């Protein structure tokens, strides 16, 4: 991937770490069936001005070496193409060729 | 202990160059403190000039300045003795610029004085107890001021005892502006401890640890002291933490000259155990014994 | 009796008292006043800091009488330290100036 | 009793760690219970080995994660002193749980 | 009218001077002198310290201080010895267990990285918690004292702060 790509995934990380505790609330009131109707309808409102990039279903999982969004494994943090060179390499521990 | 009298952060390592509790076992790096251990690393000598402090919770006076003979805080007040230790013992209360009352700033008071008080100036007035009162006072005891005032009053009488008992109290007004010391440093807020080093802690020949008398004093006084931050936490009543305080007290003026106070404490098994002044004081103190005579190598007989 | 260089005491680093605790002579007082007495000041001075207390100077004595030097680096005795302490440890603040 | 669940890659290392372990505890205290094998676990994972296409052409690796239960049934008071000084090898997350 | 008073008696024998201050009274049958005798207690304040419901007269206060390992009554002074308060009550009765109430039924010390184990088998020394189960009471201190250096499920009061 771009650079600019990595950057704006980066940025998007931030502004989820920022936000949470607020949105987290704010989703809260939405949720609760004993609550006011008024206040819900604020609570849906306030969630819109908050910006975009502060939700988690925003950022793509990249490859942290190369930023690939495809193809990525989350307990390595990388691309399949760089899991397999870490492997080969001896750079994963404990993994190896399996058969059976 | 961690963290006790002997403690590890608070002065050095036991062992030279080594965390007691295990890190640095080599010469690299001297100085790192990890959190499993709350240890510093120097020199075996290094606690040996390394001196601890106890915050005493409630102030105590100093012996050595309340009982010389003339006691330094006695001439110096304008108060006799008797009436200084009766309300450093918790026995009398003093007032302290207490207002538009009909009362002077040295004159003391009595519980049937106080209760009376008490009813009558609710508003301002300030009558407290003890070293704390007693600090007061000297704080608030303008030293310049009194010079003039005893320089005055030497000068405008006659009485030969009159004279000589006004130029004993300008004699120690003025030089207590001549120097740095302060009013206030008569009492003691934070005590010092003693270098572990020179309070040592050898077993004799079996399994039992000889303990000396300076650790039993030491470890009195925060005993009292951990109880009297621990009862002003709890708000208990008046008469509770004034036996506290006393007790504090005491043990305070224990620790630093045993025995001027009325009968010395004792740990093994009636004789009193040995304090700060008396290992200073004596034929058996440091000058008479360690500096002006010592025991000496290349010598026979 | 005799004794060259044996072991120390822990509190004040002078040396042992007796003989079967291998020990030195107390060079007491009158002693010191009957060397006051004379012109005798070295000897003195090394008669209570050398060859006593000041523990890095009777190492450096040592190794200097072992290669034939014959003087002594003087130091302060390490029992005046423990009497600052012991005058410090109340509320006195005894320093040393300069 | 101090239930102990020793977690490793390699298995002989896990296995030497154990017995270490054992040692510890067994000149200190008394009764050790034993190096109890649980199951092994084997995560398994597919991936394209070609850079752009070719589905077919795949590596299946795995992580054996192997664990251990040594379980200690008298704590005394020795015992918690007994691998203080004694770190296991690395590669090897051990964990200690009384009761 | 029966007011309170407080009595010193030789710390760690609180207890059986309690029980001879109680026989005291039932033997030289001064009952209508006496309500009560309290020595509180935390799951010991105060340490030492025994509290006397009485009136004053020279008899029963010579009965007090006759009672054994007795030393004194503490107050203003040895003639009329002193009650000690009223105002104070009111809120003390409405609180009577501040040192042990259910205000924080989760963290008794701070955990952060620096508390002690010394409770159960693992004893005397220390580590850094991570996590902590406070609702199942239970603690994630990685103590490397006992061990190399995981996680070991410590209890709140088997640890210390
Ligand atoms: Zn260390």
């Amino acid at each position: 991937a771009k650079q600019s790509m990595k950057a704006r995934e980066v940025k998007r990380v931030a502004l989820a770490d920022k936000y949470f505790a607020k949105r987290a609330e704010l989703k809260a009131i939405i949720s609760d069936v004993n609550a006011s109707d008024e206040d819900r309808w604020n609570a849906v409102l306030k969630l819109q001005t908050l910006p975009r990039d502060s939700s988690p279903s925003r950022q793509r999982n990249r490859c942290r070496q190369t930023g690939r969004p495809h193809g990525f494994l989350r307990k390595f943090g990388l691309s399949r193409i760089k899991v397999r060179e870490a492997a080969m390499r001896g750079e994963i521990p404990g993994l190896k060729k399996a058969s059976w | 202990e961690r963290d006790g009298l002997f403690c590890a952060r608070i002065f050095g390592p036991v062992k030279d160059y080594e965390c007691l509790c295990g890190k640095y076992k080599r010469l690299k790096h001297r100085g790192v403190i990890c959190e499993k251990c709350g240890v510093e690393v120097t020199q075996t000598k290094v606690r040996r000039e390394r001196m601890g402090h106890i915050e005493l919770a409630s102030p105590t006076a100093h012996i050595w300045f309340l009982k010389s003979l003339p006691s330094r805080i006695g001439l110096l007040l304008d108060m006799p003795l008797r009436d200084i230790e009766r309300v450093l013992y918790f026995e009398s209360y003093v007032v302290i610029e207490g207002g538009m009352t009909n009362l002077e700033r040295q004159q003391i008071l009595t519980e049937e004085q106080y209760l009376d008080a008490l009813e009558e100036f609710g508003d301002e007035f300030d009558a407290k107890m003890g070293a704390e009162a007693i600090q007061a006072l000297l704080k608030s005891m303008d030293l310049e001021q009194e010079c003039e005032q005893l320089r005055e009053e030497l000068n405008e009488t006659n009485s030969e005892t009159k004279r000589k008992k006004l130029t004993k109290r300008i004699k120690l007004l003025e030089a207590f502006v001549q120097s740095g010391n302060k009013p206030e440093w008569m009492i003691l807020t934070v005590l010092p401890v003693l270098p572990p080093d020179l309070r040592p802690l050898v077993p004799l020949d079996g399994g039992r640890f000889a303990t000396s008398d300076l650790n039993d004093l030491y470890r009195r006084v925060i005993n009292r002291n951990n109880r009297l931050k621990r009862l002003l936490d709890l708000a208990a009543p008046d008469i509770i933490v004034r036996n506290e305080k006393r007790m504090l007290q005491e043990a305070v003026d224990a620790l630093l000259d045993n025995g001027r106070r009325g009968r010395a404490i004792t740990g093994s098994n009636k004789r009193p155990l040995k304090s700060l002044a008396d290992m200073i004081k004596g034929k058996q103190g440091r000058f008479r014994q360690n500096l002006l005579g010592k025991r000496v190598d290349y010598s026979g007989r | 009796h005799a004794r060259s260089t044996g072991s120390y005491s822990l509190v004040t680093q002078q040396p042992l008292g007796g003989k079967a605790q291998f020990g030195g002579q107390r060079f007491g007082e009158m002693e010191v006043w009957a060397l006051e007495a004379y012109g005798a000041a070295y000897t003195l001075q090394e008669m209570l800091t050398v060859k006593s207390d000041d523990v890095n100077g009777r190492t450096k004595m040592y190794k200097n009488i072992v290669d034939g030097n014959h003087q002594m680096e003087p130091g302060m005795p390490e029992s005046f330290n423990v009497l600052l302490k012991e005058i410090r440890s109340l509320g006195i603040n005894i320093e040393l100036e300069d | 009793r101090i239930r102990i669940r020793l977690k490793a890659f390699d298995h002989r290392l896990i296995d030497q760690a154990t017995a270490e372990i054992v040692e510890t505890a067994k000149r200190t205290g008394a009764q050790v219970r034993g190096p109890i094998p649980l199951p092994t676990r084997k995560e398994r994972f597919t991936v394209l080995i070609s850079p752009h296409v070719n589905k077919d052409a795949r590596d299946q690796y795995e992580i054996r994660t192997h664990l251990r239960l040594v379980d200690i049934v008298e704590p005394t008071e020795k015992t918690v002193d007994a691998l203080m000084r004694l770190d296991l090898a690395a590669g090897v997350d051990v964990q200690i749980s009384l009761g | 009218k029966k007011r309170w008073y407080v009595v010193q008696a030789f710390s760690g024998f609180e207890g059986r001077v309690a029980t001879s201050l109680r026989e005291h009274i039932k033997l030289h049958n001064m009952e209508d002198l006496f309500g009560e005798v309290m020595v509180p207690t935390e799951e010991k304040f105060f340490p030492g310290y025994v509290l006397v419901q009485m009136v004053m007269n020279d008899a029963s206060w010579h009965l007090v201080r006759s009672v054994p390992r007795v030393m004194g009554f503490i107050g203003g002074t040895s003639d009329r010895p002193a009650p000690i308060s009223d105002k104070e009550v009111d809120a003390i009765m409405n609180r009577l267990q501040q040192v042990g109430d259910k205000p924080r039924p989760k963290t008794l010390f701070e955990p952060g990285e620096m508390v002690r184990v010394n409770d159960g088998p693992f004893a005397d020394f220390n580590g850094v918690v991570e996590e902590v189960d406070y609702e199942k009471s239970r603690l994630k201190v990685s103590v490397s004292i006992f061990g190399r250096a995981t996680p070991v499920e410590l209890d709140f009061s088997q640890v210390e702060k």
